[PDB]
């Protein structure tokens, strides 16, 4: 299963 | 023995085109099970191996609300990255991302991941430690002092020693018939006369699963590594690899080269001689 | 920006000979950025129901894809792939050779 979304770069 | 799960993130721009492009794949091993694309009619986390479909409804919701969400941070993430370089507008750009766990026969953690890179240069990437960052350049060095100020590091470590390892784990059964399974090849030696003086020698490789192998031409008991043609191991479709090496042998010479062939599946390595 | 080219293999599933069903396969791996365009040509013309592999890359971060359909090899029929990519001034064309 997928990692959950995280911060933006 | 070991085993991995890997995710796959591309996102490309394309201006003029549309909006940022978004494709995530997952694997097990060699074996691709799941794919997502924000170009889809209607895009969510879709099955690609048998033992996936089981999974019931909150899955596929998770798998794609969390891929929805991935659209558009990495839309936002390439104008960022365009910030940083200083670059134009009107160019396409790549951000790629890698990362999952590798767990032994015991299912317990042997190490994680997590790179990205940038046009296809290395941009960041998580420490083996699983707690501090490596930054190609000091754009990414701004994406450090983000993700640190944000604590990602522990993100990112709390999935890695969770969920990628007990899901990983619950794959392996769910799918043991397969991924469990390792395929040997079905080997042989082809002989191609080039001329009077020389013939080439070709060690065959056909069916095996994992993909990784090695295949390697002796002449005298001797690795002829600079003197070996190397194919780049390929997919046959149906979840198999194929792979080749080739020698260019004095003509008369054939029975003083042996190939052989370690792979996962096989009982103990083979030597194979070519048999006019 | 990193420009690399595709490497290209054209082969069959399985060991080919004529009569049998078969698929023949593309395999266009080590290239970047990901456009590209793939044809696989049957005395060449271009093969219509022709799929293709989910986008994924390996460790240096170039992209593969694998391209196939099902076909039935002759002794007559040539078979070949046709690949463009933007490190690439026209088209590549790579011919099935079915034995080696």
């Amino acid at each position: 299963t997928v990692r959950a979304s995280g911060h933006s770069y | 023995g070991s085993h991995s799960m890997r995710y796959f993130y591309t996102a490309m721009s394309r201006p003029g085109r549309g909006e940022p492009r978004f494709i995530a794949v997952g694997y097990v091993d060699d074996t691709q099970f799941v794919r997502f694309d924000s170009d889809a009619a209607s895009p969510r986390m879709a099955p690609r191996a048998p033992w996936i479909e089981q999974e019931g409804p909150e899955y596929w919701d998770r798998n794609t609300q969390i891929s929805k969400t991935n659209t558009q941070t990495y839309r936002e993430s390439l104008r960022n990255l365009r910030g940083y370089y200083n670059q134009s507008e009107a160019g396409s750009h790549i951000i790629q991302r890698m990362y999952g766990c590798d767990v032994g026969p015991d299912g317990r953690l042997l190490r994680g991941y997590d790179q990205s890179a940038y046009d296809g240069k290395d941009y960041i990437a998580l420490n083996e430690d699983l707690s501090s960052w490596t930054a190609a350049d000091t754009a990414a060095q701004i994406t450090q002092r983000k993700w640190e100020a944000a604590r990602e590091a522990e993100q990112l470590r709390a999935y890695l020693e969770g969920l990628c390892v007990e899901w990983l784990r619950r794959y392996l059964e769910n799918g043991k018939e397969t991924l469990q399974r390792a395929d040997p090849p079905k080997t042989h030696v082809t002989h191609h006369p080039i001329s009077d003086h020389e013939a080439t020698l070709r060690c065959w490789a056909l069916g095996f699963y994992p993909a990784e192998i090695t295949l390697t031409w002796q002449r005298d008991g001797e690795d002829q590594t600079q003197d070996t043609e190397l194919v780049e191991t390929r997919p046959a479709g149906d979840r198999t690899f194929q792979k080749w090496a080739a020698v260019v042998v004095p003509s008369g010479e054939e029975q003083r080269y042996t190939c052989h062939v370690q792979h996962e599946g096989l009982p103990k390595p083979l030597t194979l001689r070519w048999e006019p | 920006m990193i420009q690399r080219t595709p490497k290209i293999q054209v082969y069959s599933r399985h060991p080919a000979e004529n009569g049998k069903s078969n698929f023949l396969n593309c395999y266009v791996s080590g290239f970047h950025p990901s456009d590209i365009e793939v044809d696989l040509l049957k005395n060449g013309e271009r093969i219509e129901k022709v799929e293709h592999s989910d986008l994924s890359f390996s460790k240096d971060w170039s992209f593969y894809l694998l391209y196939y359909t099902e076909f039935t090899p002759t002794e007559k029929d040539e078979y070949a792939c046709r690949v463009n990519h933007v490190t690439l001034s026209q088209p590549k064309i790579v011919k099935w050779d079915r034995d080696m």
